[PDB]
């Protein structure tokens, strides 16, 4: 110290490279939003299991062709039939319909007139037949959707609903999956205030542990918020041996210098960076600490609220993402157009913003955060505006032209 | 993929 | 340059 | 024969390479139009050669700041002063006027006021300079555009209108150029009349020649007519011989066998190739006679009208410009979308087409010829189309998708 530079793709590349991928466990299918099956999934039933209707209509024997039909019968929805449909009859079926024994094709509602109907009106007895069925017309055969022993989900699936839904639809109740990380979130400094207090002189609200705690429950994290802690050892080398026993993850923000002396002298843990070469974000510190063959990381973010937030979503989030075992846990980044000039700096920076999509334009305009009109000044940011390094070639970019953009929030 | 912003060739 | 029509790769 | 195919690649890198590049000959500047230079050029004087005056106005002393001024005389155009400007006093100046001695920057008439004129109104007197003059200011002083010992122009500069001002500007009124190629056209075949005849039974009137003269024509270059050839050894061999001796190209269209067998057993030339894996175009030969160590080309084109004229845009417009000196002698290719759906062959394909750029949209429509509203059919072709060969990915293409033009006309 002052620990070397490192780059940010070096940075970047040490977090994922040293992070661990938790374990297993089994859960309800229902609490599967988010989560990566770690076991393929397979399908023990047909879907349909029966023949079933596609159509309001008539199940037939195509070989009768057109013409005048008695009609035996009605298949409904969640009865098996118990009829055999022969030569010169019909049973009437609706949509998801088994088809009985007997008929091999069904004709729709539309290509049909009926003749004659019970006295009640409530019974139809005879039907006109007015097409040629095709043999399978308007059938859903056995295993057409789903064949029993195919495997319908992978290992490694991250699910959303649909894949929700083809559990529920195999009978998958409970499927095994990789744990979600536990984050416990700590601040440090003795300035900080909690946002609950009042202002005492030389003090102000704590407001980092509140976005950071916010920034990690939006992406459906397990948290624990350890507090503020006072800024010196004995306090901070108790926090972070709670946070070490309750988490999976500890990340820290301010003090970055008691932090970083903690770590490695009394809690023995490697620091694999103290400083990037980023803007913000120059003082964060990213370590690991293998207690049990298990590797806590620790991630030591700047004090600054600005910086705090954008390493979170540059270093922090990816790390949570492999952890509960997305394959390739990198964020997604896209293509938009500068709302406003900017000058590069020599460091690689980030900076909040707001993506919109006008009228048939085929990229989004990226708008940087606080210096907005008012429906616009109002928005959440949802992108993190990624700028190019200063070169001899590109000293400022200019409101049009092309950046990268990291996706953050929902669009 | 790159974490460091990059210039648009096109 | 090339006589030959190319496709676009964008 | 039949010839081995050559690649459309091959064949055209071949014309390129084994076309010769004409020598020099000196020329009047005002005939120097789409010439190449074969001598750098250089400045022998001054522009401007004397201190000249941007601005109508007055030139001053800088040094006697604003205020009132006798005016000694006038300086204009053409017209070498002989009066010196000393201490207040001031000389009127028109654009383009040289500065008199004593004066060192020009004020313009706008910033300044006139006191007195003479009593018929002709003559002014005095005038009150309101403003301090920057020294040197509206002034262009000796060789501010060109200097002597210059070098304007480099040898290898394809001339157009500005080059052929700029010899004029310096006075090299002759310069050493490439020659042009002199371009001879024939026709072959029994069936071909005179454009002038009425059709008699069996034949039809000969357009390529017209049309290959023409397209020749357009680039600038001489042409020979050496008129319809019957298609016979004799009179083929004797047309042939007419046209090396009478030109630096030999045109043939029709007849591709005697022609073949002309060149390589009666003529000593060497065919490189005589097949073209192309469309249209197959047919397509090119040989090369050299004589005096001097190289004659020629191109035996199809007897198709199509063919012919998309073949010389292809092959030897190109040649054309490498014998006349342009150093990158390959055509202009452009991006366009294309108006029309279009199943690819598995030749490279090359169709004559209409560029048209619309309102704002940064890319040209090709429409193919042909196939066409009113005005549309009536227009020119400024485009050759070129397809590429079909794959096994691309077997088609779409309205809309972007091909690559040649571009063989005004735009
Ligand atoms: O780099 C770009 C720019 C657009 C785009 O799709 N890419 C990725 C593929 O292009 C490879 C290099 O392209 C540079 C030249 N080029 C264009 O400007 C548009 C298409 C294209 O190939």
């Amino acid at each position: 110290s002052p620990f070397p530079l490192t780059s940010m793709d070096k940075a970047f590349i040490t977090v994922l490279e040293m992070t661990p991928v938790l374990g297993t466990e089994i859960i309800n299918y229902r609490d599967g939003m988010g989560r990566v099956l770690a076991q393929d999934v397979y399908a023990k039933d047909n879907l349909p299991p029966f023949p079933a209707s596609v159509k309001d209509g008539y199940a037939v024997r195509a070989a009768d062709g057109p013409g005048d039909r008695f009609i035996i019968g009605e298949s409904q929805a969640g009865e098996q039939p118990t009829q055999t449909v022969m030569p010169g009859q019909v049973m009437r079926v609706t949509t998801g319909a088994p088809i009985p024994c007997g008929a091999d094709a069904v004709v729709q509602v539309e290509d049909t007139e009926l003749i004659r109907e019970s006295d009640d009106g409530t019974e139809e007895l005879e039907v006109r037949i007015l097409v040629q069925a095709r043999p399978g017309q308007d059938i859903r055969p056995i295993g057409h959707d789903i064949k029993r022993g195919e495997c319908v989900l992978a290992k490694g699936t991250h699910m959303g609903p649909s894949e929700i839904g083809l559990l529920a639809t195999v009978g998958v109740t409970e499927v095994e999956v990789n744990k979600f990380p536990v984050v416990a979130v700590m601040s440090t400094g003795n300035e900080l205030l909690n946002p609950e207090d009042d202002l005492l002189p030389g003090k102000i609200r704590d407001s980092n542990r509140s976005t950071l705690l916010a920034t990690i429950q939006e992406h459906g994290y397990p948290t624990i918020n350890l507090g503020i802690v006072g800024d010196n050892p004995d306090d901070l080398l108790n926090a972070l041996n709670e946070g070490i026993s309750r988490a999976d993850v500890i990340i820290t923000s301010g003090g970055v210098d008691y932090l970083k002396q903690v770590l490695d002298i009394d809690l023995h843990a490697q620091i694999h960076f103290g400083r990037v070469f980023m803007k913000p974000g120059l003082p964060t510190t990213f370590a690991t600490l293998d207690i049990d063959g298990v590797r806590k990381i620790i991630f030591a973010l700047p004090g600054n609220p600005v910086s705090a937030v954008v390493t979170c979503n540059l270093f922090v989030v990816p790390a949570l993402r492999k952890m509960q075992g997305i394959l390739d846990p990198r964020p997604t980044i896209i293509k938009a157009r500068l709302s406003c000039d900017v000058k590069l700096d020599p460091r690689p920076e980030y900076h909040r913003c707001i993506l919109t999509w006008h009228h048939q334009e085929p990229l989004p305009w990226a708008q940087s955060t606080g210096n907005q009109s008012r429906l616009m000044s109002m928005r959440s940011a949802n992108g993190l505006l990624m700028l190019p390094p200063k070169t001899e070639q590109y000293v400022e970019l200019h409101k049009g032209e092309v950046v990268d953009v990291m996706v953050i929030g929902r669009l | 993929f790159n974490i460091v912003g990059t210039t648009y060739p096109c």
